[PDB]
RNA sequence: UGAGUAACGCUUGGGAGUGAGAAUCUCCCAAACCGAUUGACUAAGGUUUCCUGGACCAGGGUCGUCCUUCCAGGGUUAGUCUGGACCUAAGCUGAGGCUGAAAAGCGUAGGCGAUGGACAACAGGUUAAUAUUCCUGUACUUACAGUUAGACUGAUGGAGUG
RNA sequence: GGGUAGGUGGUAAGAACCUCAGAUCCGGAGAUUUCCGAAUGGAGCAAUCCGGUAGUUGGAAACAGCUAUCAUUAAUUGAUGAAUAAAUAGUCAAUUAAAGCAAUACGUGGUGAAGUGAAACAUCUCAGUAGCCACAGGAAAAGAAAACGAAUGUGAUUCCGUGUGUAGUGGCGAGCGAAAGCGGAACAGGCCAAACUUAUCAUUAGAUAGGGGUUGUAGGGCUUGCAAUGUGGACUUGAAAACGAUAGAAGAAGCUGUUGGAAAGCAGCGCGCAAAAGGGUGAUAGCCCCGUAUUUGAAAUUGUUUUCAUACCUAGCGAGAUCCCUGAGUAGCUCGGAAAACGUUAUUUUGAGUGAAUCUGCCCAGACCAUUGGGUAAGCCUAAAUACUAAUUAGUGACCGAUA
């Protein structure tokens, strides 16, 4: 509802491999506390096309910048894979 | 605990002196004896109390 | 300075402002994530103005989500292509469903 | 108020540059410095770096810029006086506009 | 340490011993306690000294003094020349705030002391913040100008009212004196001298 | 100093290539060991050590253009799999309550607690890294609403099975 | 509010902005404040999982958003209500408080060793220390004589010096060690119960709510008169004023030459000071800069004190009656312990037992009796001087200067 559970879309080789061939699959990063239903609701209120299904990924924090004078940890990411129906392809940028 | 319910007087810790004045810690316990009384419509309720309160209870006409 | 103009504004117009700025903030963050935000300071300005609007809206004992939930306007435009895809998907699903049930039924009869 | 502002004429009273006239372009209050144009010209040995659209060329040879100067070494320059001289300034408050204005103490010149 | 239930035990007896010691009936007395204590006196039969004692309280109270300070001042004046029944009167009346109140720029003696402590007060060969310095018969006490800058002014009027042993000119804020207060200017509120002999017994 | 001494902790030859530099890196051909295992899938644990490209400060008992080392980027998709939303064993906690100088101990009703019980998905393909999870094909299960036909519905409790 | 012409926190340049309708910055007052954590809807392997209820918005419902609430204990109140008629236990609901933490520090209380010394060791010492636990507070504790004590005596408690290493106490060994008095810091004494009386409780009151009373050269009550309308508090609300605290404003006085990379050093001639504390400025500056002395200033919050009024308390000296009240399982005594300097004993306290009297009364003055004298137990509260510094501001050091 508040639509703070859609932080940033991410574009990688896996993402672009999916974003072709009839059904498109768009991968965003979402609030780690959000649920699948909240992700679908956010997509409903801000895009307008009902996802066919939603898959979720949790990327665990790991050590980064190892050996550097001050080492630091990573940030917890939850990934969401929206899949729109046949024949529909909306743009992530431009509204 | 081993204590009266009417008052709050409890055990008294002291020394066990013997010949040669050898020191060993000992405990004096209060005389918790069951007693039944009539309070609030004479409602009898068994209460573990010290013999001193029992004597106090006997003279104060409560115990009848 | 800016807060005075906002103070003159009513509450209903203010919640319209907050939802509009929320949408623009989402768009700015998305454009930044695509490397298409020439002006990267509008994100901060949007957030400060958003924070200010919250302060004026929280001065009065009024919320920002509930007030817009009471009255609102629905959506549009993003319906035509959406219903086409859904109609196409359900027709194919029902066609597959019908074919499967027929195959099973005629197989059991034989 | 401040002894030195961005814009007023200033000279140097100690160092190699004596009577060094310039215009203050910017003031760092925290480090008590002041960049004055034409004075303390240093020439950094400009390397070559190519990692950006602008860095693809980044033509930099013997660029001479401005080094910051301690605010103590600076002194305000008089202009209204017929005989320009170096002096100290006050912080009088004129009731005409109720705004603080610097005035020299060896003369009666504002700012 | 359990369900003591004060109702259960208190009612359990209704008299006993502990209930009556504690008896919630226990009122407040939050004014009886303070006020009567406050300060007392009277004269008795067996010791006589009761009159002397009461007079000391009055005398000490007239100037707002703690008994310890009084013992110091008596010790100072005691040793000197002789029958000093004329000296300690000047000593007791030499208080700066007493002179400030008797000078007439304050409604009450304690208010003058507060003023003195708050730094209103300018002296001659010195200045003054502490409201206890013992002053000399012929001394001036020029009042500050900031105090007049705070016109409450009502004071100056009292100054002229005055009593003959003080000579002060109104508005001009200045004061001195001579011919130290005779016993007439020390009225019958406290006028006795056998409390004086009492202090030799209590103070050597 | 011992002392450039002991030691360097089970596995060969060649051809071509990269590179400033190759017994040690890449490819190929052989060769030798494992083969109830040095083969393959996982539990526990480890916690990015996984894939790509680059580097040879440091570490690799030599060397190194190379590494499980470092840098940058990327990688883990479940109604049906493993566990919760289901159940209990040992045991733990445990309102009341009992006991005890105090802290506390014991313990009822309740609640936790798998190493057990109940529960619906298989085959193939795909990326450098994921796959009963993604894709194709064919299925199954549980809820809610509408509808058609039939039927009186029958538990927090009793009994059987488990 | 102050205050300006710069700002976008450090390793940090650059890119992009903000800012003279007064930015950044400082001070006062507010807003937001995820999850765990006393954690408190239930659980749980902390920062996780699973919910109920009452609303409201979408859906055709399941459902999903957005809000508020849901722990336990104690007290009060109300409703309901067992064995068992009544009545309670119990159950439910509402309201009010409690939970926890820290200041490696001070207080009180409970519990409480040992190393060690005695040249061994058991009495003893260590030591009522360490530790464990409970409760606080800004201090806490103590406190107004049934007292000291030997006198024509002092007259709450607390703290410091002396009395003194004295009297004493100690396998009379190691050791331990006051209480008077004196000199000082501060100083403050109040209030209930009972008599007597009023009103009400099936008035069996022996209970509730008021008036009266708070003692020792005895006090109070009973009856009867005179004098009183005050003085003072450990005291409530207000109003006013003053002194501060939390940002700040103003704030004097120098050039020349020389060595030198650089002058502020050195030299010449000057100047200011209620400012010659300090810091920086390319060496060692009273007069280059920031400051310092001094004079000042607060919209808002807050501290201390004073004045005025205002609630609430507070009042003397007689006469007669000869009557009543003055704190009971209490003080004593016995059996085991302890506190005091005392290794148990006149004084204080208590685990077990017993147990008094009522101003011609009771306790005390180191066993005890008599005389004399002192004091009024078995009810409560009490500022100040006293103990400490995690923190805030200013400052100091014949304290340290990277093995300290
Ligand atoms: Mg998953
Ligand atoms: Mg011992
Ligand atoms: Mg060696
Ligand atoms: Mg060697
Ligand atoms: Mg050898
Ligand atoms: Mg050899
Ligand atoms: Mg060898
Ligand atoms: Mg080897
Ligand atoms: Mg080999
Ligand atoms: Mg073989
Ligand atoms: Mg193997
Ligand atoms: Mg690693
Ligand atoms: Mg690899
Ligand atoms: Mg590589
Ligand atoms: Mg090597
Ligand atoms: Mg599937
Ligand atoms: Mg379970
Ligand atoms: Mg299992
Ligand atoms: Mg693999
Ligand atoms: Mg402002
Ligand atoms: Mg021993
Ligand atoms: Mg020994
Ligand atoms: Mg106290
Ligand atoms: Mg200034
Ligand atoms: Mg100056
Ligand atoms: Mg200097
Ligand atoms: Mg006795
Ligand atoms: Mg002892
Ligand atoms: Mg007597
Ligand atoms: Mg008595
Ligand atoms: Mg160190
Ligand atoms: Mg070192």
């Amino acid at each position: 509802d508040v639509t703070n559970v859609l932080l940033k879309p991410v574009l990688t080789e896996k993402v672009y491999f999916n974003q072709m061939g009839e059904t498109k699959k768009y991968v965003f990063v979402v609030n780690p506390k959000a649920s699948k239903t909240r992700v679908k609701l956010a997509f409903e209120l801000v895009y307008g096309i009902k996802p066919l299904k939603v898959n979720t990924l949790i990327r665990k924090p790991t050590t980064i910048r190892g050996g550097s004078r001050f080492p630091g940890l990573s940030k917890l990411e939850k990934l969401a894979v929206i899949t729109l129906p046949k024949g529909i392809a909306i743009s992530v940028t431009g509204e | 605990a081993k204590k009266d319910q009417l008052t709050l007087r409890g055990p008294l810790y002291g020394n066990n002196r013997s010949h040669s004045k050898t020191i060993t810690r000992r405990k004096w316990n209060v005389n918790l004896q069951p007693c039944k009384v009539k309070t609030a419509d004479g409602k009898t309720t068994r209460i573990l109390v010290s013999t001193r309160t029992l004597r106090t209870l006997k003279k104060h006409n409560r115990l009848s | 300075t800016v807060a005075k103009e906002l103070r003159q504004k009513s509450s209903e117009e203010l919640v319209k402002l907050v939802i509009k700025l929320k949408g623009e903030l989402l768009e700015y963050r998305f454009k930044l994530a695509h490397g298409e935000l020439d002006k990267p300071h509008l994100i901060n300005q949007t957030r400060r103005l958003l924070a200010t609007i919250l302060t004026i809206l929280t001065e009065r004992k009024l919320n920002w989500q509930e007030e817009q939930a009471k009255y609102k306007l629905l959506t549009k435009k993003t319906n035509e292509a959406a219903v086409n895809a859904w109609k196409q998907h359900l027709e194919a699903n029902k066609a597959k469903l019908l074919k499967s049930r027929a195959k099973r039924e005629d197989a059991s009869k034989k | 108020m401040q002894r030195i502002k961005k814009g007023d004429k200033v000279v140097v009273i100690t160092g190699k540059n004596k009577g060094g006239s310039g215009i203050v372009l910017k003031i760092m209050p925290a480090r008590q410095q002041a960049i004055v144009e034409g004075l303390n010209k240093v020439t950094r040995h400009k390397k070559k770096d190519q990692t950006t659209k602008r860095a693809a060329k980044q033509s930099t040879g013997k660029v001479q810029q401005e080094a910051p100067i301690f605010l103590s070494k600076l002194a305000l320059f008089d202009q209204k006086a017929k005989q320009q001289t170096i002096g100290k300034i006050k912080y009088v408050m004129d009731p005409k506009t109720n705004k603080k204005t610097r005035v020299f103490k060896k003369s009666n010149n504002t700012l | 340490k359990y369900t003591g239930s004060i109702f259960k035990r208190s009612r359990r007896l209704g008299f006993s011993l502990l209930e009556n010691n504690k008896e919630f009936s226990k009122g407040k007395k939050r004014k009886t306690i303070p006020g009567q204590h406050g300060n007392r006196f009277r004269s008795s039969t067996m010791s006589g000294y009761a009159q002397q004692l009461q007079e000391k309280q009055r005398m000490q109270y007239m100037y707002g003094i703690t008994d310890k300070q009084f013992r110091r001042l008596f010790r100072l004046v005691l040793k000197q020349r002789g029958n000093l029944a004329v000296n300690l009167f000047r000593v007791l009346e030499s208080r700066l705030d007493n002179i400030v109140y008797r000078m007439g720029f304050a409604p009450t003696r304690r208010s003058a002391r507060q003023l003195v402590n708050h730094g209103h007060v300018l002296l001659n060969d010195r200045t003054v913040d502490t409201p206890s310095i013992i002053l000399n018969p012929g001394d001036k006490v020029r009042l500050k100008a900031k105090t007049i800058k705070i016109p409450i002014v009502k004071a100056a009027s009292e100054s002229g009212v005055v009593s003959p042993f003080v000579e002060t000119n109104n508005k001009t804020f200045e004061g001195t004196y001579v011919r130290f207060p005779e016993r007439s200017e020390l009225p019958a509120g406290i006028n006795e001298s056998y409390v004086v002999e009492w202090y030799k017994r209590l103070v050597k």
